[PDB]
């Protein structure tokens, strides 16, 4: 039965919540190493004993896989006008950051970790977006604000843990999420499962070592829709 | 079960007798244990005879199969037989030894700060249940006595909550006085 | 205000290998911002 | 044989139960309860247990495996100001005030205490009191002197609170308060700033 | 005494058997098998236990279901949303005909 | 087909007063009722193959039989259905279980442990529909309603006509209207003459107020809409009767709040099961309000609502006649000349008018009298109406 | 009574002076003097620091625009 | 009164309005093999095996009761299995 | 309001001299009336006056007995609590009184 | 091997000495007792504590798991920023000292001359002038926790975050070392 | 229409978004959408949310990353004021 170490603590013992949505406390780790295991691991315990059998990989949903991008859509910077300004900003805070790292770091310049593209609708954001997948070599991943929401508790929170994921293991890696409005409404039971797909996104957004090689845009027509706490410094910043 | 019913098949190959036996730790949490003696129904017999166990006396049928097991298949594949305990002396007297109460509580005089206070506190909620009491007896309404007398049953004043707290208090002050002569006595 | 165009000045020396920022870059910077903040 | 049973019956309720919610009682013997588990049960009530105790909705112990009502579970809510949370303001630290601290005591800490007089005159002592003034004269000073110096159970809302969203919230938490003042009674409700919600009622039309 | 130990032993019998599931009724199917919702489990075509009569069996009642074939075995109060129910007035109020004056 | 299953009524006493013919009638209604009684008593007491086929069925079924929604249909024999619990499982379908009727999304039949197919729920109805559905219909008839002679002929040539004689339409090579509303001032006659069509009418009849047919959760207002409209579908000749249609009916509306908008989706569900894609079928609407200019104009368009009838307030032979109608069971003295009381000014409602009588027995009763005279009849009128007007500026 | 007050301060002064102010405004005026006394560095309140708060919290017109009156 | 308690007893004794439900002709199905596969035949849970694991073992997701690492039984070859597709696992 | 959901609409109209005096008697029957109680002249003394109001003047009459310490009330209380209940208020500024000659 | 595991729960209340009621986290609410050579203090009304499964029994008591909405209501900050960093307000730095610095260091004084509060203040400007700064700087001496709760979970238009969300401030300040619940930019809460 | 609103969370969309994948698998498909402003009405701020969330799925499958493919939409209304400037963007109506 295919659990989660939600915490590791000395007695050596572990709190495992298991994917039947119920936690508990384990007096043994089981057969594996606490050494080798934190928060998070993906751990096949007993059906029954609840105990911890072996350690398992990192196993993406198939909805993050599918979120990968394998056509690469073909659109050249020529392709979009009227927004220079907009397409250089994009490239040197996206980029620029991935393919050079080393060189800002000498500048000692801290990159922006994410970007968000916002205006009126049909003003080229999801078009500059396309363009971006395009004409760079990192593995894009596509996602929208809807595709985060699903009727089981965790389940959204689950799907941009993996995305995110998913993003690490893969070191030229950009994150798209589109129509960032369907998760990022005001802070007002689907509004909890909602609140709580946008808590482990900001958590995602924090959990980044500074200038990391995963970089996130978000592309929104309602700003004033979006939670503030979504802007603020460590998160996306670059409102372009 | 089905894997159940093969392993006690795997049994009985070596015996015709292999007697499988299923306890429940969890319902067998009191004074009731629950435990059954279980073997298989031929199931060519259900129709080449009919039923597989002779009656030739009446200790069988003294119990009553329970509605888990019939769901489950009782008298259908397996049948269940009757469960006796061999429990003998120097079994049950070594057995009386975990609740034994040794010599020295049976001459302990309690300690009188909490005797007081019980017997104070069963004092007073009994002048109350006496007022409750009198309030009955001077009532005393006649519309149909018997009626009343059943109307009212509720575990209430008359008697239950009477001499029943009587019979505690007296208990208690006989037993704490008796072991104060008997220790003034024995001890010096 | 200042904190963008100390970053700014940074983000002008990303185009070309300088890694200093010269004090054409800071004013191309401030000239940029301070201007740039009125729109 | 009839300690034994009487032992039984004890070792019925027998530590690990199930905590649900009384909803309604069939007829005696019996009972409808909702498991905290989710799911509503028709179960046996054990005959020892005070029949008074069962609430329309009240909190019981059910049976691990049976499921039959046992035993009934002891009972803040919206403020039920707690002995912890006393004001702490004493009438002495309420400077001059004779003629309001008179007129308060002999509606809202008189009738508690001194019900004989009320008795006695056969007047049905006042329910409500107003306090109006300049702001800052010592209205909730008061408020809060009279919560310190009551044996009754204080409840302390504004008139801004009972304002919400969501039609039918203020009116419910309206009722809710005075329904908590219901239930531990006696007990005072003081209003504070309900002038908000107190104006002359026109024909509204929104 | 015999009358008491014998009560306390059938009230001890009676306590040791499971409790039986709520649910509505949504319509009777048959004379012997009625359309029950047991929540939250779901919806139940269960058997009428022998002395249950179906024609007392009406829409949208609360039946009892045994613990183990959902056995209809009792038919039960209505089902009243706890809001209305304390709207019906059970201890009546002291004012008097005779305290209305004018 | 499963054909219109109409309200169950007896037949008419005529007599009114309590007269021998009324008597006699009664007695032979009773008679026949008896006759019904006595013989399907004897049936099956005198009553003494399938079983076995019944029982073997009944065995393999197994009590209890879950109830879960068929999701795909994978062989001959075999399926995957979701359980209540939203959990699917692959099962076997048994040889007793029709396959033509086995469609994705029915409500099947399982069994309790092996979850195999068994059966297939056919009516599954929600629960909130089948009340609407009238069973005893109302004692009102036609002969009930004073005057309203053009509204009853519009109703009639709506609901009732094109089921007695469709050949007039058939060869006319018109469609007869599928949709009415009926408003006018409060207490005029339109619940009376929807009571009056439920009590003629042979079709089914269900009743809604647009107030039920909201519902909490999000999706279950348009869900119950179209369950409604399907039970109306599924037994042909239907007339769905919505009153208060002000509750739902009210025009559209940008709402910055989640009930607003919802109640807009449950209209638009309604107004999609009138007009829309796919054809309505042979169900009639027939709809209710107080304030038709509340109503939405997609609402009561021609198409949805092809009859907008008025219900004035009644003039003075409308007023005569309802006055007979509700003083014919009333003892009336000789004096008594309802004309004085018929003339009024002009807002006297077919409601007032049957308050008006029952104050006038009431004032008989105060005076220790069963005939009602005419002080009666003017101290009841003058008790009875509430009023509320221009000032003395025209001429 | 609870402040730490002087010998030298009468609050007799204060108190007949026409001003009407509310009890929270005394409370306000008591703990101004008490800021003042402190920030002075004085663990003693006394009657100049009292009336200049007296005289800070009586300042309650604001602007008014001068027209209103 | 005594007609309106006539038709109630009438609709009570009557009162069954038998529910159609899906049961075949007679001789369609005829059947007493249709014990045979009640019995022979196990049900089985539909899942979808999100990850490979290389005997190989494979995750699946029970709709909303669990995950679970499992193997193939005998019947099915590791070719046919892929990562993603539906499968249908017994309930032990 | 219509006919057939409000059958009967009735009034109920502040009490008049008689059924003030009634519900006067009404709310102190449990009071201890001196002897020179003429419940009659604060009837009279409470025109327009509402039966809460009635009942308002009988529980002031009370408590001002309750401040004295005694458990009779005299004609004095009465007339104090008709004034203490019914007082009411006026515009307070004669500027907008006459707007309206 | 043979070792089980234990559900995990919360004690709700306490209902005597050995008898407790706990929630299951994902379960219903049971009555049970402690194990035996367990501290009964140890175990109030919202600890958390891990049942045994077959007997529900509680068996020992575990940390709390750190909750979602305190993130930047419960971190702490002794960290040492020198006011050089935050520059060109001598004079603002001096009178944020001049207000924090007394009651804090010797409140003795205050509650000698009878004022004990000395709460409220208000640093009005220019928006993002270096406001955070201004409390970084006096960070310079202790003020730990440091929170900041800008905008949000305090009011909340009406009341609406209240006790949990007005009271876990000075809970969770008193039990370490001094701090500023630093509200900022109150013009926008609830809105 | 009432299919797309769901009672439970986020399946409205979950409908839309295997809708659009079912007409993908068919070669030029055909979708309908009658009375766009059931759903289609404009973003706020809990109200709709979910509805709002289904609006939001339905217009990033008409455009935006992952062309739609040879799907013509179709969606008729008597309210077009009330519908979503995004959903009546000219690249998804
Ligand atoms: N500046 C531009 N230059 C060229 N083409 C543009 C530009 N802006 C928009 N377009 C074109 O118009 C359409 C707008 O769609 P696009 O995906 O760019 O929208 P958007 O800005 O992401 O907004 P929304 O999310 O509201 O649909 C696309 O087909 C795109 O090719
Ligand atoms: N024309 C009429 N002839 C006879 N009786 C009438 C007439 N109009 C009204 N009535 C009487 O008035 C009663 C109440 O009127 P009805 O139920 O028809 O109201 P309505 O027109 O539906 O209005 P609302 O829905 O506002 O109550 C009826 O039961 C009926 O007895
Ligand atoms: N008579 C008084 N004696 C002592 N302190 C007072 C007095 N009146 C007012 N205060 C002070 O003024 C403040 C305002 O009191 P409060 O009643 O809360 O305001 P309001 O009267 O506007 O409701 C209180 O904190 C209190 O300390
Ligand atoms: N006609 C009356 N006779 C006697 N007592 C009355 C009368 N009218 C009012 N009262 C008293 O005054 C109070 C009026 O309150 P209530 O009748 O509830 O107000 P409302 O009529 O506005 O609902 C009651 O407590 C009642 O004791
Ligand atoms: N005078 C200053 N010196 C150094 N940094 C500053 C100054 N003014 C603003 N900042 C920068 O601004 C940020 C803080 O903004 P802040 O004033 O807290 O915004 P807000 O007041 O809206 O919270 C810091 O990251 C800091 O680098
Ligand atoms: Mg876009
Ligand atoms: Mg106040
Ligand atoms: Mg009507
Ligand atoms: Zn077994």
């Amino acid at each position: 039965l295919v659990s989660n170490v939600i915490e590791l603590l000395d007695v050596k013992c572990a709190v495992i919540k298991t994917s039947t949505r119920q936690t508990y406390f384990l007096p043994v780790i089981g057969l594996v190493d606490a050494e080798k295991l934190k928060p998070g691991d993906l751990v096949g315990v007993n059906k029954d004993s609840y105990l911890i059998l072996e350690t398992l990989p990192t196993e993406y949903d198939s909805r993050v896989k599918a979120m990968e991008v394998d056509e690469r859509p073909t659109e050249q910077y020529s392709d979009i006008g009227g927004l220079d300004k907009q397409i250089q900003e994009l490239v040197e805070a996206i980029v620029l950051p991935m393919n050079h790292k080393e060189k800002f770091e000498n500048l000692g310049i801290q990159p922006p970790k994410g970007v968000l593209m916002y205006g009126p609708p049909g003003t080229g954001k999801t078009l500059l977006a396309r363009a971006c997948a395009a004409q760079t070599k990192a593995t894009f991943l596509k996602l929208a604000g809807p595709q985060l929401v699903q009727m089981f508790i965790g389940d959204g929170a689950k799907l941009v843990r993996d995305a995110f994921a998913l993003a690490k293991e893969k070191a030229p890696s950009i994150i798209f999420i589109d129509e960032l409005d369907a998760i990022g409404t005001k802070r007002f039971a689907g509004d909890r499962e909602v609140q709580r797909t946008m808590l482990e996104l900001l958590n995602q957004l924090d959990g980044f070592q500074p200038n990391t090689q995963v970089k996130v845009i978000a592309a929104t027509n309602r700003v004033d829709i979006l939670d503030p706490a979504l802007l603020r410094s460590g998160r996306l910043d670059r409102k372009i | 079960s089905g894997v159940d019913i093969n392993t006690q098949q795997s049994f009985e190959a070596l015996s015709e007798r292999a007697v499988a036996v299923v306890v429940d730790p969890i319902q067998s949490v009191k004074g009731k244990v629950v435990i059954d003696a279980f073997r298989l129904i031929n199931a060519n017999m259900m129709v080449l005879g009919h039923e597989p166990r002779q009656t030739t006396s009446n200790l069988g049928h003294l119990n009553k199969p329970s509605i888990q097991a019939l769901i489950h298949g009782l008298n259908r594949h397996y049948y269940s037989i009757t469960i006796n305990y061999r429990k003998n002396e120097l079994e049950q007297k070594m057995l009386l030894n975990l609740h034994k109460k040794s010599w020295m509580e049976g001459l302990t005089l309690q300690d009188y700060s909490e005797h007081c206070k019980h017997n104070e506190s069963v004092v007073k909620e009994m002048l109350e249940l006496a007022k409750n009491y009198n309030k009955a007896v001077e009532e005393e309404d006649k519309m149909t006595p018997e009626q009343l007398a059943i109307k009212n049953v509720g575990k209430q004043d008359p008697k239950r909550h009477l001499e029943e707290h009587v019979d505690v208090l007296m208990t208690s002050n006989i037993v704490q006085c008796l072991a104060a002569m008997l220790d003034t006595v024995v001890f010096k | 205000d200042l904190r963008n165009v100390c970053t700014e000045a940074g983000m002008f020396a990303i185009r070309a290998d300088h890694d200093f920022v010269v004090q054409e870059d800071f004013m191309k910077a401030v000239r940029k911002v301070a201007d740039s903040k009125k729109l | 044989e009839f300690l034994h049973a009487q032992e039984e019956v004890k070792r019925i309720q027998s530590i690990p139960l199930v905590i649900g919610q009384f909803l309604e009682a069939v007829d005696q013997n019996t009972a409808i309860v909702g498991s905290t588990t989710g799911s509503n049960y028709y179960v046996r009530i054990l005959s020892t247990i005070d029949r008074e105790l069962l609430k329309p909705n009240a909190s019981v112990a059910l049976h691990k495996h049976s499921n039959a009502l046992v035993d009934v579970l002891p009972p803040s809510s919206i403020m039920m100001l707690t002995s912890d949370q006393k004001p702490d303001v004493m009438y002495a630290d309420i400077g001059g005030m004779d003629i309001q601290k008179q007129e308060v005591r002999e509606a809202v800490e008189l009738p508690l205490t001194h019900f004989e007089l009320y008795k006695q005159i056969g007047i049905d002592p006042p329910r409500g009191v107003l306090m109006y003034g300049p702001p800052g004269c010592g209205k909730t000073m008061l408020a809060k002197a009279v919560a310190h110096h009551t044996t009754a159970a204080f409840i302390r809302v504004v008139g801004s609170e009972f304002v919400q969203k969501y039609l039918g919230e203020g009116p419910r938490m309206v009722r809710d308060v005075f329904r908590l003042a219901k239930e531990n009674a006696p007990a005072i409700i003081f209003i504070d700033e309900i002038d908000a919600i107190a104006t002359k009622r026109f024909d509204a039309q929104t | 005494l015999n009358a008491k130990v014998r009560l306390l032993r059938e009230e001890l019998q009676l306590l040791q058997e499971q409790g039986s599931y709520v649910g509505e009724v949504v319509r009777a199917m048959d004379k012997k098998k009625v359309l029950v919702k047991v929540h939250p489990e779901g919806k139940f075509v269960v058997d009428v236990d022998k002395n249950i009569d179906i024609n007392d069996v009406t829409p949208n009642c609360r039946v009892a279901l045994r613990n183990d074939s959902y056995t209809l075995h009792k038919i039960l109060p209505n089902k009243v949303d706890p809001l209305v129910s304390l709207m019906m007035v059970e201890k009546v109020p002291d004012s008097t005909y005779e305290m209305i004056g004018g | 087909t499963k054909g219109p299953d109409a309200a169950s009524k007896l037949p008419l006493v005529t007599p009114h007063t309590q007269c021998r013919l009324k008597l006699l009638k009664l007695e032979r209604i009773k008679d026949y009722l008896l006759m019904e009684e006595e013989f399907i008593r004897n049936q099956e007491q005198m009553k003494p193959k399938q079983e076995e086929e019944r029982s073997k069925v009944d065995d393999l079924r197994g009590t209890p039989m879950s109830v879960g929604t068929l999701e795909e249909i994978i062989d001959d024999n075999h399926a995957i259905v979701s359980t209540s619990v939203g959990s699917e499982h692959y099962v076997s379908i048994l040889s007793f279980v029709d396959k033509d009727l086995l469609e994705p999304g029915c409500s099947v039949l399982l069994n309790h442990k092996v979850h195999a197919v068994i059966g297939v729920l056919m009516d599954d109805t929600d629960p909130l529909v089948t009340v609407m559905k009238v069973e005893k219909a109302p004692q009102e008839t036609y002969a009930d309603i004073g005057g309203l002679d053009n509204q009853i002929q519009e109703i009639k040539e709506s609901v009732e006509l094109p089921l007695t004689h469709p050949e007039y339409y058939e060869e006319m090579g018109i469609k007869p209207p599928k949709g009415v509303i009926l408003y006018g001032p409060p207490g005029t006659g339109k619940t009376l003459l929807a009571k009056a069509v439920a009590n003629q009418t042979s079709a089914t009849f269900l009743r809604v107020v647009g107030s039920e047919l909201i519902q909490k959760y999000l999706g279950d207002g348009p869900k119950l809409v179209r369950e409604l409209f399907r039970v109306a579908e599924e037994h042909a000749p239907s007339i769905v009767f919505i009153d208060e249609i002000d509750a739902i009916g009210t025009k559209r509306y940008d709402s910055n709040s989640g009930g607003e908008r919802e109640i807009q989706r449950t209209m638009l569900e309604l107004l999609n099961q009138l007009d829309g894609f796919d054809s309505r079928g042979d169900v009639k609407v027939i709809m209710a309000t107080n304030r038709i200019e509340t109503l939405d104009p997609a609402l009561i368009r021609p198409g949805r609502i092809d009859r907008k009838i008025e219900f004035p307030l009644p003039d003075e032979k409308t007023k005569k006649r309802i006055f007979q109608i509700h003083t014919s069971r009333m003892t009336l003295a000789d004096d008594v000349t309802l004309d004085d009381l018929i003339m009024a000014k002009d807002d006297l409602s077919g409601a007032d008018i049957k308050a008006i009588c029952t104050e006038a027995g009431l004032m008989a009763l105060r005076e220790r009298r069963m005939k009602v005279t005419n002080e009666d009849f003017k101290k009841s009128k003058e008790n009875v109406l509430y009023k509320k007007t221009p000032e003395g500026l025209y001429l | 009574s609870k402040m730490n007050l002087s010998e030298e301060v009468d609050l007799e002064d204060y108190v007949a002076r026409p001003d009407k102010i509310s009890g929270a405004d005394i409370n306000s005026i008591c703990q101004e003097s008490g800021m003042l006394a402190v920030r002075e560095n004085r663990y003693i309140v006394l009657a100049k620091d009292f009336e200049k708060a007296y005289k800070t919290v009586i300042k309650k017109d604001e602007q008014e625009h001068e027209f209103y009156k | 009164d005594d007609i309106q308690q006539l038709l109630k007893k009438i609709n009570e004794l009557t009162g069954i309005k038998e529910s159609d439900t899906g049961l075949a002709p007679p001789a369609l199905w005829d059947l007493a093999a249709d014990k045979q596969t009640l019995q022979s035949e196990q049900p089985l849970q539909v899942a979808r095996c999100t990850k490979i694991i290389n005997d190989p073992k494979y995750i699946i997701n029970v709709k909303q009761f669990a995950k679970f690492v499992v193997d193939l039984s005998d019947q099915v070859a590791p070719t046919d299995i892929e990562e993603g597709m539906r499968v249908g696992v017994d309930r032990n | 309001l219509r006919p057939g959901r409000i059958d009967r609409k009735i009034e109920f109209p502040p009490p008049n001299e008689e059924a003030r005096l009634d519900i006067l008697k009404i709310h102190s029957r449990k009071m201890n009336l001196t002897r020179g109680i003429n419940l009659r002249k604060i009837a009279e003394l409470m025109p327009g006056a509402s039966g809460a109001e009635v009942k308002g003047v009988c529980t002031e009459a009370g408590m001002y007995a309750l401040r004295e310490r005694r458990v009779h009330v005299t004609q004095e209380d009465f007339e104090m609590a008709v004034a203490k209940v019914m007082q009411k208020d006026s515009e307070k500024n004669m500027s907008i009184k006459k707007l309206w000659k | 091997l043979q070792s089980v595991g234990q559900i995990v729960g919360e004690v709700l209340k306490q209902l005597t000495e050995e008898k407790f009621i706990v929630k299951a986290t994902n379960g219903p609410r049971y009555v049970v007792g402690c194990r035996r050579q367990l501290d009964k203090s140890k175990l109030k009304p919202g600890t958390r504590v891990a049942l045994d499964m077959t007997t529900l029994t509680i068996m020992r008591y575990l940390p709390r798991e750190v909750d979602p909405l305190v993130y930047n209501m419960s971190h702490e900050d002794p960290g040492n920023v020198s006011y050089s960093e935050i520059g060109g307000l001598s004079e603002q730095i001096r009178e944020l000292r001049e207000v924090i610095e007394l009651p804090l260091t010797n409140p003795e004084l205050f509650q000698r001359v009878g004022i004990i509060p000395p709460k409220g203040c208000l640093l009005y400007g220019p928006p993002g002038t270096g406001k955070t700064l201004l409390a970084r700087a006096v960070a310079s001496q202790l003020d730990c926790n440091f929170l900041k709760v800008v905008s949000s979970s305090i009011v909340d238009k009406y009341i609406g975050e209240s006790a949990r969300l007005i009271r876990e401030m000075f809970n969770y300040a008193r039990d370490h070392q001094p701090c500023i619940i630093f509200m900022d930019e109150i013009d926008a809460i609830g809105g | 229409g009432s299919e797309l609103v769901q009672k439970y969370v986020g399946e409205g969309a979950r409908m839309v978004r295997e809708l659009f994948e079912m007409a993908r698998t068919k070669k030029a498909c055909l979708i309908f959408f009658d009375e766009i402003d059931a759903i289609g009405g404009a973003r706020f701020d809990g109200g709709d949310n979910e509805v709002q969330r289904t609006m939001l799925e339905l217009i990033n499958q008409l455009d935006g990353f992952d062309p739609r493919g040879n799907i013509k939409v179709l969606m008729a209304t008597n309210r077009p004021d009330t519908l979503d400037p995004a959903l009546m963007r000219p690249g998804r109506l």
